[PDB]
Order: C-alpha cells, then structure tokens, then sequence
C-alpha cells in the first residue's frame, strides 16, 4: 500500500493485478502465487491481529486399542471408547508448557507414545506426520489417521470451522518468498 | 468489367441525339418513354451485376489488416469513396431522376440530406473503423510478451465491453438494411473487411482461453479424478469433498471460472448456462461443452445443493415371489422387511461413519 | 458524484455559465447548444459505470463471503457452523469488509 | 515524398504563365477561378499525404529519448520550427490565401500573436517538452536515478 | 557498481560502437580517437572506487572472519575450533554475511 498503490488491489481476500496501468509491466507469476498464499493464512489463523483458531475433534476408534490420549498445550483428550464427542481446541494457547504428544495404550503391550513434540509449533509437526485425507462423512471434515508402531492405527476426524483450520499452516511448508516482484526479459 | 455504355459520359454522348433517328422510323414522340425505363432498368442491372461480383483481398498475420483499414477509411487518397465517388454523380444522370429505385439505398449514404433515415451512411462508418485499426495499432506497437494482445480481446470476452457493441454491428446494420438486392455487395464492402478485423485480434484469445482453460480446470480435474468411480468402473474412488469443490454451484472451481473469464459470453439464467446471442462475434462454443457444464450444473443442483455433498432420500421396501427376508444396509442405515407393512424410511448419503459402504442380503 | 474537477462536471458548469449570461432570451438556444452536449455524456458515462459496481461487488465482497460461508449454520442447514471472528470482520459498522466497501 | 509541382516557386514561375496557355487554346477567365481552385484542392492533397505520412524515430534507452527533446525543442538547430518555418511559406501561395483553410490550424499554432494569451501556440510546448527533459538530466545522471525513476513513475 | 545504472550502458559503449564498427583500417586511429578519451575518464573515476571498495569488503567481512577464525580446525590443524554457528552465519546462502555483502 506504499509502493503498488496503483497496480495492485486488495480485492477480497486475494491481491489481484490492476488491469489498468499494466501497460508492459508483468508480475513474477510466482510472486502473486506467493502473496495471495500469505494472505490466505491471514484469513485462517490469523484473524484477529494476532495467532489464533480453533479446530474440533472427534475421537476415532481402531482395532485393539483400549486409550489414545492426545494432549495439546496442556489439553487433554483422552478416549477409552465411549460415545465420541467433539473437544474445541484451540492453538496456540498461553499456557506454561505448550506442546503436542500423542500415547495408545494396546492390548497386547503398555503405554507406547507415538510422538513427544514440543515448542508452540508441536501441533502442526503432529498434523504434519499425519496420513490425512478428506472426509466424506462429516462436513468440512478430515480424518486424520496416524500409523502408530506396531501396525496399529490412531483414527481421529478434524473438523474445522472455517477454510481449512489448522491443515492450513500445512501451506507453509517449504515456502519462500519470491526475489522478484517484476519480471523483466 | 462492366462494359461502358451506361455511365454518365455515354449519357451526354450517343443516345439522345441517336434515339430520336429511330423516331422517324404508336406515336413517335412516345417512343422514349419506353425506350428509356427499358435502358434504365438495363441502366443499373449491369451495375448491379457488377457490384454483386466483387471481393475483397485475403489478408492475413496483423500486417495488411492494418494496412487495409489504412488505405480503405483514409481521406481521399483512398479506395471505397473514389468508388463511392464514381457512384455517386452517376446516380443524377437525367434531371430526383428517374433511376430512384435502383440506385437508392446507396445514394441514401453520402448524401447527408436525409434528414430522418436514422442516419445509417457511409461518413461515420469509416471513422467507426478507424478506430478499430486504432486500437491494433497498438498491438501493432509493443506486443511485448504476446500479452496485451489478448487484454484487448479480453474486452471481448467477459464484459469489460462498452465499446465493441458498435464496432462489430455498425457494419452489418446498413448493409443488411440496405436493399437485400445490394446483397452480395453489402457483405463484402461492410462487413467483410470488419470481420478479418476482428478474426484476428479475437481467434488468438479463444486459442489461448483454451489454454486457460486446461491448466486451471481440467488438468486439475483429470490429474485427480481420472480412472475413479463413477467415471470408469474401478475400486478406487474419487474423493467426493474435491468433487464438491469443482462442480458446486456457486463457489467450485468451475463456477468460479465461468464468472471470472465468460462473464460476458455466457450467463447462468435459472439453472443453466446460456451463451449470448448478441456478443457474440462468432464465438462457436464446443457444443459438448456447452453439453458438459449443463450436466454439471444439474447435478450440484440436487446432489450438491448445500454446498457440501450430501441429499436425503426415502425408501420403502417392495415384495416379490419367493423372499422372506430382504435386508438392505448402507452406511449403518438398516432397512429390514419380512413383509410387513411398508413404512418409508429417510435415508441419508453419505453418513458420517467409520465404515461407509452398502450390502444387500 | 463527490468531488469536482474531473472535468465533465467542470465544462457543464462552464456551458451554463455562457448560456445564462446572453440574454434570458436566447434561453431554449443557450440550452440547446451549451449545456445539452456536454450534459448528454453524462447519461451516458453512467449505465456502464453502474455496471462496473456489480463486478466489483461479485468479486470483493460476495466472493468473499461465498467463500467462507457457503454451506455453514446458520446459512445452509447443516452440521458445520460458521465462522465467529470471521463473522466479525464482515457486518461491523466501521471496520466492517462490507462497510469498508461501501 | 510529395511530387514537386506544386511549391510557392511553381505557383508564381510556371502555372501562372501555364494556365494562360490553355485558355486562350465557354469564357476562359471564369475557367481562371475552375482551374485552380481545381489545382490548389489537389495543392493541398499532396501536402495532407506527405505530412501525415510522416513517423518518429524510434529511440531507446533514454539518453536517445533525451536527446530528441534536445533537438526538438531547440531554437535555432531543429526541425519543427525549420519545417514550419518552410511550412509557412506555402500557406501563403496565391495571395487571408485561397488554402488558408486548409493549412489554416497548422499556420495558427506559429503566431505568438495569441490576442486571447491562452492559444495552444506551439511555443508553450516546446517549453512543455523541455521541462520535461530537463526532468530526465536530473535523473539519468546526478544521482542514483534507479531511487528517482521509480519515484517519478509510482507518481504518475 | 549495484545496478543503480540507467544511463551508463550509454556512455561507454557509444564510443566502441562507432570505432569497432568503423571500417577495422581505422583501427588503430578509432581506439584513439573514440574509446581512449572515454578510457581515460572513467578510469579515473571507477579506480578510487575499486581502491575505496576494498577498504570496505575487509571491514566488514575479511576482518571479522581473520579476526575469529584464524588458526582454527579445519582452516589449519590446531587443537582451537572454529565456532560452527558463526561459520554459518558468515557464509550462509541467501542470510550470510557475504551473500548479504555481494
């Protein structure tokens, strides 16, 4: 809003090109790939000036598990197959040790924990060691189902409240922002 | 060529001095009144047969469609008035004269003493194509990238237009009204070099739609859904929350297309996507696709209708000879009939569940 | 329809300016040549402008808020809800997207 | 290029001796005013064609662009008041002329005279296009014209 | 230096593009007659640059790499370890103090 003033709009949500004054002057078409990415995170997480949504989940079941305990940011979610519910979560919070672990107590062994992942961002590297796919069950849904070891699996089903939730952080990964505002050949 | 022997100049000379020696050899003095309407209606009528047998040069590649639009609509140094000049005087020979009818629609241009004919000449056609040679000259300019070529002519496509409603029918809204026996003439004096004007700035964009059309839509569509129930026959799946964000009503990514590029050639009317008549150069859509997003369109009407995948029907169950028991389970919805009553039972597709499936015992 | 200056609303304003200063005898003359052609654009730079609201209303606010709240409680009866601190951001009164637009 | 025939030289040596050639070979002195009055309408439709054929340099890469606005508007050593100079010769042939009303607008850019003191005058154009120019000295060199460049046309 | 030129691709190469494209048996008068005046200007302006440019790629680069890294594993073989953290913020490859200085 200081240097594109005239050749760049803020429609919507996206930036777009102004189709007037674009007389020989390109975009790097990476670049608008670029910057309407980063303003479509805006418009998930970042909402409110400042970090934070909230997601809801549904626990799952399996075969030949007795409890999976999810814990985010100490809050816990600890399901020893009853009637499932739907546990509002949100990320982050400012609690005094946030993190992102997730333990499946067997049949045949003990407690086994999957992954231990500190740090404000532990629950993005969870979603991140996913197998997610969509879900066409519930609406705007998505089955999270990760592997654990030992062959057994942990089913959970995000569902979201707007967008994509927190799958939409899942954009970042490997991003770079572009050297090039304008092309020139 | 037409042979001479009506013009003006063989007016003046050679016949009016030369049918009064067949006078002395009905009344003699009443021999010109029908000698000369049976020399003007042959007056015209080579004419005719002239101007209805002529064509315009092929021009192609940008260059000589300038370099038309430049030597015809020019200010005398030019074509098409010397010719409409030569046209003009002839159309006075006698005394408004006695050739009226076959030379009046096109006296009815240059003249600019008729007054109250909606004003329909000559004098603004060729302003009105001059700047369509105009606006290519500009293209004829930069044309940097290839671009900048097509955003005139995407003024053409989605309705950036308040201009080109005038450039495109002027041509044809004289020459169709002009007598429809100048047909043949009209076409190729009008809107003839109009439309290798515009077969040329438009046929580069409706060749670079299409490839608008395929890296946004439907590289998208068959890199994912291809070789996917219902489109083949296979166990493997097309994931129906991707299928709701292409064909759903108002956000997928084909109606988020239609209203982003054809937004001016094609128009959601109720249900339906209607192309335009007028705007609409022609443009010749695929007529199965056309056909395609009608489909498309008629199911996100019923199966689609929330915007996420989801409908409900009933069922009530029905008899035969020879069964007892038929059961019939889908995504843990149990319907079971031993022949009762039948009582209808409002299903749901698809349900929320661990295991989605149907089975028929 | 704010400003001034542009200037098509500035010639009018100078067309009236000669056309009530020749005599109030002339008026039906002045009017004629002085204020009608200038004036005449007027009526015509506006139906297509209006139009140009419709497209920068399809692609700034309802494709904005199709986007986020097709299919959601309250809208569409079903499960999913919409959005609250997206809700907010379009119906305020101040900062509003929608009574930013407008 | 026009053909000849037709300058302030050939109207005063060799139409006006010529055209009293064929008049003495229906009253020759009205034929006087429709001959050339026939020969000044086409008088002027060779020079229509000539100047309006005329295109620009093509120039790049701005110290081309700002040097054409060097000579443009330099008195003294330019065409554009070279050529309307020699374009004022010939607007005047015959006699205010009998073509006055048709190199009428380019012969009333070259007054100055401008009774009204807001004319068009082609002066306050060459002192338009060269404050432009000296716009584009400050630039290109003296200094960092990259910083400059953008803040001129982020302005425009 | 840093692509602040717009016009200097102009004055240099004007010089070479007559007398390179004179006849090539002027050469030997179009060397002295076009590029060695231009030579022997911007030699006199580019050279206390190059000289200048020096004084600022050791102050900010050379002498805080020589300063801390001399005489350390592995630029010698010594028992005293160059700090693999500072190693990388010298010559990281888009944020290092040399991509960051060229």
């Amino acid at each position: 809003q200081n240097n594109l003033s005239g050749v760049l709009h803020r429609e919507g949500s996206r930036w777009v090109p102004d189709t007037i004054n674009t007389r020989g002057l390109t975009f790097n078409p990476a670049f608008l790939k670029a910057i309407n990415t980063l303003s479509e995170i805006a418009d998930v997480a970042f909402t409110t000036g400042n970090a934070g949504l909230h997601f809801e989940l549904r626990p799952g079941t399996a075969a030949g598990v007795m409890q999976t305990t999810l814990i985010t940011d100490n809050q816990k979610l600890i399901y020893v197959n009853q009637m499932p519910v739907w546990k509002r979560f949100t990320w982050p919070a400012d609690t005094e040790a946030p993190g992102a672990s997730l333990s499946w107590v067997s049949t045949q062994a003990g407690t086994r924990q999957y992954a231990d992942l500190p740090g404000s961002w532990g629950l993005i590297r969870l979603l991140e060691m996913a197998r997610r796919k969509a879900a066409p069950g519930v609406a705007s849904g998505w089955s999270l189902s990760w592997q654990a070891q030992d062959g057994r699996m942990l089913n959970y089903t995000l569902r979201t409240e707007a967008g994509e939730g927190p799958l939409v952080l899942l954009k970042l990964r490997n991003f770079v922002l572009p050297e090039t505002v304008f092309e020139l050949s | 060529v037409v042979p001479g022997m009506f013009t003006r100049q063989a007016w003046e000379e050679a016949v009016l001095p030369s049918i009064d020696t067949v006078i002395n050899e009905v009344s003699p003095e009443a021999l010109r009144q029908r000698l000369t309407t049976r020399y003007f209606a042959d007056f015209g009528n080579a004419w005719l047969n002239f101007l209805n047998s002529l064509h315009l040069r092929k021009a192609q590649t940008l260059s000589d469609v300038t370099e038309q639009l430049t030597l015809m609509a020019d200010v005398r140094q030019s074509p098409l008035v010397a010719l409409m000049n030569t046209l003009a005087v002839q159309g006075c020979t006698g005394q408004h004269g006695p050739l009226a009818t076959t030379f009046g629609p096109v006296l009815a241009l240059m003249d600019n003493q008729n007054n109250s004919a909606d004003m329909l000449n000559l004098q603004t056609y060729l302003t009105r194509v001059t700047q369509v040679r105009l606006r290519l000259q500009q293209i004829a300019g930069s044309s940097d990238p290839q671009a900048m070529m097509q955003l005139l002519a995407q003024t053409v496509l989605q309705g950036k237009s308040v201009d080109l409603t005038d450039t495109r029918d002027y041509g044809s809204l004289t020459a169709a009204g002009l007598g429809q026996e100048w047909y043949g003439f009209g076409q190729t004096v009008f809107v003839r070099p109009m439309e290798q004007a515009w077969q040329q700035v438009l046929t580069p964009a409706a060749e670079s739609l299409n490839a608008r059309w395929r890296t946004a839509v439907v590289d998208g569509w068959n890199n994912a859904f291809s070789g996917r129930y219902p489109f083949k026959n296979v166990s493997s799946d097309a994931s129906l929350p991707l299928l709701a964000k292409y064909l759903n009503t108002d956000t997928g990514r084909i109606a988020r297309f239609l209203q982003n590029n054809l937004s001016g050639v094609l128009h959601r009317e109720g249900s339906r996507w209607v192309p335009d008549t007028i705007n609409t150069r022609g443009l010749t859509f695929n007529p199965a696709f056309l056909k395609a997003i009608n489909t498309l369109s008629e199911i996100a009407d019923v199966a689609f209708t929330t915007g996420n995948a989801g409908l409900h029907f009933e069922l009530r169950p029905g008899t035969a000879a020879g069964v007892m028991q038929t059961t019939l389970i889908t995504d843990n919805q149990k319907l079971i009939y031993v022949n009762q009553m039948p009582v209808w039972k409002r299903f749901t597709w698809p349900a929320d569940t661990e295991a989605p499936g149907a089975s028929l015992s």
